């Protein structure tokens, strides 16, 4: 939730600075890492209940 | 400037035509159709912008 | 399940801005999980019979 | 005009190769389906034995 | 030179913005790719 | 079953490739060369 | 164990975890104003412009009914949002909040209160066959 | 060939700017 | 016992249809009370002209 709010607030930038820079790259990487980890957790908990 | 703004509208029209083709071929697909097969794992992926 | 799987993934090659998380995607992944759970329950009833 | 002639020729060659490969893939898929149906009938007969 | 800038020249020219409303960044490709 | 799903994936890939090359031919041959035939 | 006889087609669904990749580029959101630099000539000037959703007759009621020529109202987004709200009210809110931008939504795709099954419920009532002893089907829901 | 060199700076298979050879340009 | 069971089911469905008709009629009378005032507003503006 914190990461996606960061994405909308940083993406509403004024026109001479709306860039694709080092901040956007690591923000997108962080969002994908979060989704990957909370995909792995479901598999782990199902193996636990089995 | 008039022609450039035209070209922007034409590009939007092209994207919407491609979307119409894909989603119409989705919607009119039926059970007991010919082009159906298993594809495991596309419900796991969600890459949308 | 075959028909729902093909309906899901042929909406993956979509154009750039048209690649939207429509309600169709949510409804289709819920369909996939629902028909999966139906399959496991019917398998267990088969074993009990 | 020369560059246009060369580009049209190259991409027409690519489209013809693609269409041949698609036809071969469709025939392969159909007779693989007949193969897996044969395996299912064989398993049923072995169960009876 | 007054004619060294025209609308047909700065319509071509690239340092000026002339921006549109799309924010997606399309990619280009090389023929060997 | 594994071989069938791999073949189905390659079918989808070749079908999208067919569509994109057909549109590229359509532009480059039909809509772009009419002006070169005309030559005002 | 002994000899087994198996007859059912399908596999168990969840298997073979894969290192999935991700979406490319920032999500788009409606902005309230934008900036345009329109004539490609030596005469040129950059101006900002109202995207129409801020200055809008957002409330359609009996008091605002007649409307005005100079009022910044767009018919296209109005009709589309009317039919889109008609569509959206049928869906439950827990799925509707996935159409909101900020990711407040649950990591579990099925909703918990809708689902009759228990999420990771460790118990399964399983009964063995012993001669002279009843086989009770569906002991969960008595 | 100024725009030819300008496009050829970004001509590889990566995220290129708004550099459309005629017309408008991406905002990002 | 069967005679009471079917009679209760029938009269309960009749009562449910009466429920839904009352809800729709209340929504209708709210909407026409909302639209009865714009006539008076129009009369005032026409008096000004």
């Amino acid at each position: 939730s914190i990461v996606t709010d960061n994405l909308q607030c940083r993406e509403r930038r004024q026109h001479p600075d709306l860039v694709r820079d080092c901040v956007e790259i690591e923000l997108l990487k962080e969002a994908e890492l979060i989704r990957n980890i909370q995909e792995l957790l479901k598999r782990t908990i199902k193996q636990a209940v089995s | 400037a008039n022609r450039a703004a035209q070209h922007e509208l034409e590009k939007d029209l092209s994207d919407k035509q491609s979307a119409y083709r894909i989603d119409d071929k989705c919607h009119h697909l039926r059970n007991t159709s010919d082009g159906v097969s298993y594809f495991h794992g596309v419900e796991r992926v969600d890459a949308t912008v | 399940l075959k028909v729902a799987q093909t309906r899901l993934d042929e909406r993956t090659r979509r154009p750039n801005i048209e690649l939207c998380r429509d309600m169709a995607q949510l409804r289709l992944v819920n369909e996939v999980y629902e028909v999966d759970d139906t399959i496991q329950t019917l398998q267990q009833r088969l074993r009990d019979a | 005009n020369l560059a246009f002639t060369n580009r049209i020729a190259e991409t027409a060659d690519a489209k013809n190769k693609i269409q041949t490969h698609l036809a071969k893939t469709l025939q392969e898929i159909f007779q693989t389906e007949m193969t897996i149906e044969s395996i299912k009938k064989a398993i049923v007969e072995k169960s009876a034995f | 030179d007054p004619y060294c800038t025209r609308s047909q020249r700065v319509s071509e020219s690239t340092m000026l913005p002339f921006v549109s409303n799309r924010t997606t960044l399309f990619t280009r490709y090389t023929p060997d790719d | 079953e594994d071989t069938l799903q791999s073949l189905a994936h390659t079918k989808a890939t070749l079908e999208h490739d067919l569509a994109v090359k057909a549109n590229s031919l359509y532009i480059d041959q039909d809509k772009c060369m009419s002006m070169r035939r005309s030559f005002p | 164990r002994g000899t087994l006889e198996v007859d059912f087609p399908p596999p168990l669904y969840s298997d073979d975890y894969l290192s999935q990749e991700g979406p490319r580029w920032t999500p788009a959101i409606k902005q309230a104003t934008r900036w345009k630099y329109t004539p490609m000539g030596r005469d040129a000037a950059g101006q900002l412009w109202y995207t129409g959703l801020t200055n809008s007759d957002s409330r359609e009621a009996w008091y605002t009914l007649p409307r005005a020529p100079d009022s910044p109202y767009r018919e296209a987004y109005a009709r589309w949002h009317g039919c889109y709200g008609h569509r959206e009210r049928s869906l439950p809110s827990a799925y509707t909040q996935r159409l909101r931008e900020t990711a407040w939504y649950d990591p579990i795709i099925p909703a918990q209160y809708t689902d009759p099954s228990t999420r990771w419920g460790s118990v399964l009532w399983k009964d063995r066959p012993i001669r002279g002893k009843e086989f009770a089907i569906n002991r969960h829901r008595f | 060939p100024r725009k030819l060199y300008d496009v050829a700076r970004n001509t590889g298979a990566h995220t290129s700017s708004g550099l459309a050879t005629s017309g408008f340009r991406t905002a990002k």
